[PDB]
């Protein structure tokens, strides 16, 4: 039974120049919007906050 | 009826149309107050979320 | 690390196109994770490898 | 004969940080519309509201 | 879950393009159905399985 870390972060600030590369999403792109959660997928592929 | 709050993220999922998952099956043989405090109790979050 | 979206959007853009999703967008992130053994993210019926 | 059943939702509501992935709609983004129906198709391919 | 649309629009999505098709918009969502029985969708001529 081989056992795995994991890690991820959550409720970070990038930087001043901000930049983009998608050509896709439309409402997010506020400055004054700020994520204060991260979404992570379950073992059985369900989206969890 | 629904709330109009309920989230969408519950609906591409295969689940029970309460919001409460209710599989009795992985809960201990004949405890039958063990298992109705799976599908009522609101100490305990979901089996699935 | 795992997969770790900021918003709803980016974790919904990362199963629509593997390539070419943005890592980095103006505020939020992802990450796409990189570990010794690979999965199935089926989100409905989109399958990521 | 096997039996399935089907869950299925109709006329939520989609929290205020709106957001969109779509390049090709041009239309219903507008934020004061709401949608009181939910689109279903048949055995025979008949769309229904 | 079967197949649910909020407005009219966004079956035309699901239809057109699979991969790159917008599980939610702004205000309207769309719910691809996940059943052990996967049927032949077929709406004008154009077939999406």
């Amino acid at each position: 039974r081989i056992q795995y870390t994991y890690f991820f972060p959550v409720g970070l600030h990038l930087p001043v120049p901000r930049y983009s590369t998608s050509v896709s999403v439309r409402g997010v792109e506020s400055p004054a919007i700020q994520s204060t959660e991260t979404w992570v997928v379950n073992k059985n592929n369900v989206p969890l906050c | 009826p629904t709330p109009v709050t309920s989230d969408v993220a519950y609906f591409q999922t295969p689940s029970n149309p309460r919001g409460r998952a209710a599989c009795v099956v992985s809960c201990d043989a004949y405890s039958n107050e063990s298992a109705e405090r799976l599908l009522y109790d609101h100490s305990i979050p979901d089996p699935a979320y | 690390p795992t997969l770790a979206a900021s918003h709803r959007v980016m974790l919904d853009e990362y199963m629509s196109n593997k390539q070419t999703h943005a890592p980095v967008h103006m505020g939020q992130y992802l990450i796409e994770e990189v570990a010794p053994m690979k999965r199935l993210l089926k989100l409905g019926n989109k399958v990521v490898y």
